[PDB]
């Protein structure tokens, strides 16, 4: 029988809630600078292309979908599964951020850089501290598939699973909202 | 476990109710707008509550009582087995060093240094996460 | 368990209280010289391998055995050497184990008896104690 | 009946005892004790800081000082005392005694812990080191104002390092909030449920929610300012609506920090009043809704900090500030009625624990009045605002955490501290800290501003200054006897032996020995109520303290 | 004003206070008690004190005995 709450998950929890209130400092900036636009909140140089920010959000929440299914796979004691499933979410990660990568490059081509604007210094603030959030989550995947052939498949190590799957499912939950406030809410 | 659970949602309610005034006191009579700076934090300082309370929730209406959660309960009961906790160990502080190396190296703007600081975090942290995992020497 | 504010625990162990600004050791004896008398205790027992001890209370109506019997009390009895003075009747006495015959301990004693009684003259109850001690942990040998 | 003894304790451990299970510890208790060391090691620092910039301010004309040095002067005096020894001491109270508290053998997560400390101490050493620049240190106050602290206005070295040790160390912080809530929620006795923990407990957890509220969005305020210095980005431009953007951002963060280092030192002296009353703690249950309710009530009271400018909503921060001084009133009734009947006996700890009820009271007196618009478009950056401060301080940062010292020093050391050289240090820095602040509310209400380096001659206040200098210096002859005291009271000293000097004692660390062993713990009480330790001694008394709770 | 009289009281005051504090507190009598005369008779409890070197019925042989 289990009878006890898992203090490792609870520790991940409070931290998660915690983190997100460094996002809300972002936020302020976004919206304190959309207030004062006046005209045309994206300036002239600026124009968002949907041609290429859909389908890279399309992965980013099929990668839960996935994670889900290892973290489903590490409970019942199996450690090809999980390994199987983190491997194809680590890929989908990794489409993610040379997506969105390729998106900045385009951008800066066109005229629309940090030093350039009010939309530039915004834009590239969230979205560059969402990109370092998922590169942590990537190398998050990595550590853990590394240990998971140092030993054999305990308890402890699908704990670990459990929580990594919880912090992944903190950086696709806050890009639906930057994308719902950005792509849409103009 | 209820009453870490109440302690949560009873914040939410209060934060909720502030954060909706805020809003509107401010969209009329207040010079400007809506004041966004002020609204957009208390409208997630609600959401980290929100979260807590619901996974303490879930995980309350999961397990049955405890003999903490129990008023007339016996030292007996409790009898068995904690866990684990680690005895020593020296990398915490060389994890501090390394986030202390990439900091200066960001104050002062030398690319070199936040790369060097970079590395050296994810070396000390890959060595405090193998910890208690490496195997015997292979020989 | 019997003095006010002391209980037996369920591991037998004692919990005691004291009075908000008052003491738990309260010996009749300044802190320094408690310091010394400590020290040349612990530097004794060592280069001699024999632990000492001191005993300062009433010896009953025998004054020669019955500083022999609470030689049992000190850790390890034997390889153990005590000095029992007494201050209400005029005694010394030095007894030793099974462990440090032919150490050095029997030509040792009597020295340390005598640094004992000439320090006795005064009020020097506790410089006499060192220097008796001191004496006598400098003839027996760590053999 | 009759065992065999040691003439005095050993002083000191042999050679190599130390050193190396300190960089390697785990333990909690002296993770708790190497805090509160460093803590006081920074505390003499800001002390000198603050005599430096106290000296040149007594005589008109710049005497030795300049103006930039008087800048830096101030802006680090301010930071160091507030960021580098107050709110780590709070972690440092909460590691001593939390566990034994609670009945855990130990925290969860303790390398997190030693990383904590770790953060702390380099963040503070990054920070500190701008004053080996040729340029100097920050100079532009700990509010860290804009457009003032751009690369326009503010191109030094030493604002980028103050910017980047307050990042570090703002981590641990985070860290040790979820370490202890992590702690209390899952680590407690069999029978110790939520409403039969110490009042400290209560403080600490609610105190770590707040923490991990009000830094977070300090770390992402300084991650914007750092992105405007070094990548030329438009954050906080006037143009951009930015200059209140910053002050909304920093004063979301900036008073629920100075509440995060009021509540533990409000538990601290609710602990030590009911052990010398031979008393229960009065309206045990109230006290938690009071903490509960200044807690919930300090996220949504922020903008009472910028009146003098025009971009606020008044009526609705004016009304919160009114409604948060309600609790802290059941608080001070709630003590004096735990103080009401009862066998007093005065102490070090209790002495001051009373000195700190006589300071906050005019804290927090003339804390109120701020709190009206009217009276603060006269008096907002003038010294009545320094005085209110000060006094709202140094009652729960200096007069608790004193209490503190004196009351737990014996269970985590196993020596007792002088006494007769104790009342000596109470005294000097009672009569010297009046003297020093008292006269600044005249100061404030005539027109003199802060953060002023000089005045003329012809102005007014000269001997309202030479007061406060003369008063100043005994504050810093006050620290010699508590210094000397505890290096002479750690070696030597009269031994405990008995794991309860105070008598009387109500939590469960008064339960074990003094020290405690590794593990915190070789058996437990039955936890019936609140005051496990005193069920355990006087069993004769329990059923009248089961008649007499109600009346 | 009279910068002898500013730094001559600004830095003697504080001195003069410490000297009167430290009259009435550190020349008062202490818990710990008296010193024990070799002239009263022995109240105190027994006391065999003892060493904890070398760390970690009962045969004997010898003795020794004096007087003062
Ligand atoms: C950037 C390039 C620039 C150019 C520079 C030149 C580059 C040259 C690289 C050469 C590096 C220097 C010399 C090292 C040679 C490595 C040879 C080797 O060890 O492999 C044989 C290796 C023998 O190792 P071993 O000596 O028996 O070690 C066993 C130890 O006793 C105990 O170990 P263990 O068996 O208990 O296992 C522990 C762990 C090894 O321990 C660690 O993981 C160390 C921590 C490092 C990981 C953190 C990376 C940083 C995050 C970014 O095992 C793992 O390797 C983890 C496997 C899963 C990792 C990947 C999972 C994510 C999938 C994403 C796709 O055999 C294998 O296990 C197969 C793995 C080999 C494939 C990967 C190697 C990379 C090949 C790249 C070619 C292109
Ligand atoms: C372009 C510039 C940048 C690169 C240039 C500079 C860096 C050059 C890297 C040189 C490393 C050469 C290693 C060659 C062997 C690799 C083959 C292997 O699988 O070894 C298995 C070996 C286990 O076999 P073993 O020799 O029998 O060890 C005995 C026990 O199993 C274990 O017993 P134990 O208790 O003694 O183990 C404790 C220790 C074992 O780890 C080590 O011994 C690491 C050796 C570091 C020595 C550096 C000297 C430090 C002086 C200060 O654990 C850790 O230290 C954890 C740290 C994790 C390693 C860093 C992960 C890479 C992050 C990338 C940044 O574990 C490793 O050494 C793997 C860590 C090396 C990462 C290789 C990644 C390949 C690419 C190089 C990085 C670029
Ligand atoms: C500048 C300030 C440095 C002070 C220098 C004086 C050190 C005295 C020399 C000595 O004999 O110490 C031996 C002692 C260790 O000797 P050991 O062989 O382990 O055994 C010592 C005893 O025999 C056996 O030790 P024990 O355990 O028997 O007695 C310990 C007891 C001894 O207590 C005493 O009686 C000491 C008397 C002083 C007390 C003053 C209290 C002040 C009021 C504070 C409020 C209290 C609340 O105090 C403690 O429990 C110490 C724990 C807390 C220490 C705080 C360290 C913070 C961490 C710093 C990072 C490393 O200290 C060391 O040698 C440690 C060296 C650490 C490296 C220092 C170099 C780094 C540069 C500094 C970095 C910061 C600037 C950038
Ligand atoms: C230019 C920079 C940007 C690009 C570069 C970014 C890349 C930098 C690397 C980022 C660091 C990645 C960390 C890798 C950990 C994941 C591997 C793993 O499986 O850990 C197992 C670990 C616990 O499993 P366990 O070893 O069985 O622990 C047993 C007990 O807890 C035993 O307790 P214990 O006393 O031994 O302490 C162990 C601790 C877990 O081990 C640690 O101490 C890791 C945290 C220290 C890292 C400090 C980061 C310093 C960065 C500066 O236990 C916990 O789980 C405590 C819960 C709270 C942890 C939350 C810490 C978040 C810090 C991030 C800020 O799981 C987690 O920590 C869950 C959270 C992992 C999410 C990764 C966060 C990445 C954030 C990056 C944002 C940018
Ligand atoms: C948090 C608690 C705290 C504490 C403990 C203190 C301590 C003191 N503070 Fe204050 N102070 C603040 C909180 C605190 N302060 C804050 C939040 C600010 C705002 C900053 C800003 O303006 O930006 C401020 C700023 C401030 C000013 C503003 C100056 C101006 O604007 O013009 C003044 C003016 O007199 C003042 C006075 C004092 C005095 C006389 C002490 C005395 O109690 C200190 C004397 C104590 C000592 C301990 C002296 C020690 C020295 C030795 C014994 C020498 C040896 C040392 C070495 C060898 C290293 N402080
Ligand atoms: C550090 C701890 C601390 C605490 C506990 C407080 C507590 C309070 N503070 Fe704050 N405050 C600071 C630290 C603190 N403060 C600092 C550091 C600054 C300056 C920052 C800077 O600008 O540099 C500041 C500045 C500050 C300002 C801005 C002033 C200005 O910049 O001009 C205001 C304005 O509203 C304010 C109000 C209050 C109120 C109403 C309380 C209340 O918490 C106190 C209430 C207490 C009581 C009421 C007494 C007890 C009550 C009773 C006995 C019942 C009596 C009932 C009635 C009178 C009705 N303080
Ligand atoms: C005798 C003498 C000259 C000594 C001077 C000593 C001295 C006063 C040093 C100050 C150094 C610093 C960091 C100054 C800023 C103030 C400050 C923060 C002080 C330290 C504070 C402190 C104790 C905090 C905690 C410690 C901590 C967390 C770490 C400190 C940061 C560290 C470790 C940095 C220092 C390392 C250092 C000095 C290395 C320089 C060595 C070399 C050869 C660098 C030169 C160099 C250059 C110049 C390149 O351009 C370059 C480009 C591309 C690749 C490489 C390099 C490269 O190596
Ligand atoms: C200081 C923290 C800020 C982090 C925000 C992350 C930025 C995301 C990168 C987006 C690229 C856009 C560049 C652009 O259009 O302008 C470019 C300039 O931007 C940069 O140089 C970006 C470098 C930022 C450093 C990366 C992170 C720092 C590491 C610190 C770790 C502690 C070109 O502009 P320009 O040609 O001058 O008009
Ligand atoms: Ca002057
Ligand atoms: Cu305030
Ligand atoms: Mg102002």
């Amino acid at each position: 029988s289990l009878n006890r709450p898992n203090m490792v998950s609870v520790g991940t929890i409070v931290w998660l809630s915690s983190e997100l209130m460094f996002f809300a400092g972002l936020f302020a900036m976004y919206f304190t600078a959309r207030a004062q636009a006046g005209g045309a909140w994206p300036p002239e140089p600026t124009e968002l292309n949907l041609a290429l920010a859909v389908p890279v959000t399309l992965v980013l929440i099929a990668s839960s979908f996935t994670c889900q299914m290892g973290v489903f796979a590490a409970e019942r004691g199996d450690v090809f599964g999980l390994r199987r499933w983190y491997v194809i979410t680590f890929l989908m990660g990794l489409f993610f951020v040379l997506g969105q990568g390729y998106e900045y490059i385009h951008l800066v081509e066109h005229g629309t850089t940090i030093p350039g604007s009010a939309y530039g210094s915004v834009f590239y603030l969230a979205t560059g501290f969402h990109g370092l959030h998922v590169i942590g989550g990537l190398v998050a995947f990595v550590l853990l598939l590394a240990r998971t052939k140092m030993s054999k498949f305990t308890p402890a190590q699908a704990t670990a699973a459990i929580v990594v799957s919880y912090y992944w499912h903190f950086v696709d939950i806050v890009w639906i909202a930057l994308f719902a406030t950005i792509y849409f809410v103009r | 476990m209820h009453i870490e659970a109440r302690l949560f949602e009873i914040l939410t309610a209060f934060f909720a109710l502030a954060a909706v005034v805020y809003a509107v006191l401010t969209a009329m009579f207040a010079t400007g707008g809506v004041e966004w700076a002020g609204t957009t934090a208390l409208v997630l300082t609600t959401g980290l509550t929100l979260i807590t309370g619901t996974f303490f929730r879930f995980v309350a209406r999961r397990l049955d009582t405890r003999p903490e959660d129990y008023e007339d309960a016996e030292i007996s009961d409790g009898a068995g087995e904690l866990g684990f906790f680690a005895p020593h160990s020296w990398w915490p502080i060389l994890i501090s060093l390394s986030f202390s190396t990439a900091a200066v190296g960001a104050a002062l703007w030398l690319p070199w240094l936040i790369a060097a600081g970079v590395a050296f975090v994810i070396t000390s942290v890959c060595g405090l996460v193998f910890e208690y995992y490496w195997g015997p020497e292979k020989h | 368990d019997l003095p006010y504010g002391s209980a037996l625990t369920s591991s037998g162990r004692i919990s005691a209280v004291t009075e908000p600004g008052e003491l738990s050791v309260h010996y009749p004896f300044p802190t320094m010289d408690l310091v010394v008398l400590d020290d040349a205790l612990k530097y004794g027992s060592r280069a001699a391998k024999a632990r000492f001890a001191v005993y300062i209370g009433p010896l009953g109506a025998d004054t020669a055995a019955t500083a022999r019997e609470i030689l049992a009390n000190v850790p390890t009895p034997e390889n153990a050497v005590l000095l029992a003075v007494s201050p209400d009747q005029r005694a010394i006495e030095v007894v030793y184990g099974a462990d440090v015959k032919g150490r050095g301990i029997e030509s040792a004693a009597p020295l340390g008896v005598s640094a004992a009684a000439a320090s006795f003259k005064e009020g020097n109850l506790i410089d006499g104690l060192i220097s008796a001690v001191r004496v006598m942990s400098a003839g027996v040998s760590p053999a | 009946e009759l065992e065999a003894r040691r003439p005095f304790p050993e002083r000191m451990g042999p050679k190599g005892n130390l050193i190396y299970k300190l960089i390697t510890t785990t333990d909690h208790k002296l993770i708790g004790i190497m805090y509160c060391v460093v803590c006081f090691a920074f505390f003499l620092v800001g002390g000198l800081m603050a005599l430096f910039m106290r000296t040149e301010l007594a005589m008109p004309g710049l005497q030795f000082l300049s103006n930039e040095q008087f800048n830096q002067l101030f802006t680090m005096h301010g930071t160091v005392m507030l960021l580098f020894y107050a709110t780590p001491i709070v972690f440092g109270f909460a590691n001593l005694v939390l566990p034994l508290q609670i009945g855990a053998p130990d925290v969860a997560f303790p390398r997190l812990n030693a990383l904590s400390f770790w953060l702390f101490l380099f963040g503070a050493l990054i920070a500190i080191a701008g004053f080996i620049t040729p340029g100097g240190a920050a100079d532009f106050g700990w509010t860290a104002y804009s457009p003032l602290t751009d690369a326009i206005h503010s191109p030094g070295a030493g604002g980028d390092l103050w910017i980047m040790g307050l990042a570090v160390g703002g981590l641990g912080t985070i860290l040790g909030g979820v370490n202890m809530i992590t702690t209390v929620v899952c680590m407690r006795a069999p029978g110790m449920t939520m409403f039969r923990m110490p009042i400290f407990t209560w403080n600490i957890l609610v105190t770590s929610i707040l923490v991990l509220i009000a830094f977070p969005i300090l770390t992402a305020a300084l991650f914007g300012l750092a992105a405007d210095r070094h990548l030329g980005a438009h954050i906080y431009d006037p143009a951009n609506g930015g200059v209140l953007l910053w002050q909304h951002l920093f004063w979301f963060f900036g008073h629920p920090e100075v509440y995060i280092i009021a509540l533990p030192f409000f538990g601290i002296v609710s602990e030590i009043f009911p052990v010398f009353s031979r008393k229960p703690i009065f309206g045990y249950t109230t006290l938690i809704y009071a903490t509960l309710a200044i807690a919930a009530l300090s996220v949504a009271v922020w903008a009472h900090h910028m009146y003098a400018t025009g971009a606020v909503l008044l009526p609705f921060f004016s009304f919160m500030t009114f409604l948060i001084a309600v609790p802290t009133g059941i608080k001070f009734f709630n003590w004096i009625g735990t103080m009401w009947k009862g066998q007093l006996t005065f102490e070090t700890p209790m002495l001051f624990s009373v000195g700190f009820l006589i300071t906050f009271l005019l804290g927090g007196l003339s804390g109120v009045l701020l709190a009206s618009p009217p009276l603060d478009f006269h008096v907002t950056d003038s010294y009545f605002v320094i005085a209110h401060f000060h006094y709202v301080l140094f009652g729960t940062i200096v007069f608790a955490t004193y209490a503190g010292i004196y009351f737990w020093f014996p269970k985590m050391t196993g020596r007792l501290l002088d006494e007769r050289l104790g009342k000596l240090h109470f005294w000097l820095t009672f009569i010297g800290f009046h003297t020093t602040f008292l006269v600044q509310h005249w100061l404030g209400d005539e027109g003199m501003p802060r953060r002023y380096a000089d005045y003329l001659p012809t102005d007014g206040f000269t001997t309202l200054n030479v007061i406060s200098t003369v008063g100043a210096f005994i504050l810093g002859v006050s620290m010699l006897p508590f210094v000397w005291n505890v290096f002479k009271s750690w070696r030597y000293g009269e031994p405990v032996t008995v794991d309860d000097p105070w008598g009387y004692g109500n939590s469960l660390e008064w339960a074990t020995s003094c020290p405690p062993p590794r593990h915190n713990f070789t058996e437990l009480p039955r936890i019936r109520s609140e005051r496990p330790a005193f069920e355990l001694h006087y069993p004769h008394m329990v059923e009248r303290m089961r008649a007499e709770a109600h009346v | 004003m009279s910068t002898a009289l500013t730094h001559g009281l600004i830095g003697g005051v504080p001195l003069v206070l410490f000297a009167v504090l430290a009259l009435i507190f550190l020349t008062r009598k202490g818990p710990h008690p008296d010193t024990y005369k070799m002239s009263d008779p022995w109240t105190h409890a027994p006391i065999l004190w003892a060493a904890e070197e070398p760390r970690e019925g009962v045969v004997i042989g010898g003795g020794a005995s004096g007087k003062w």
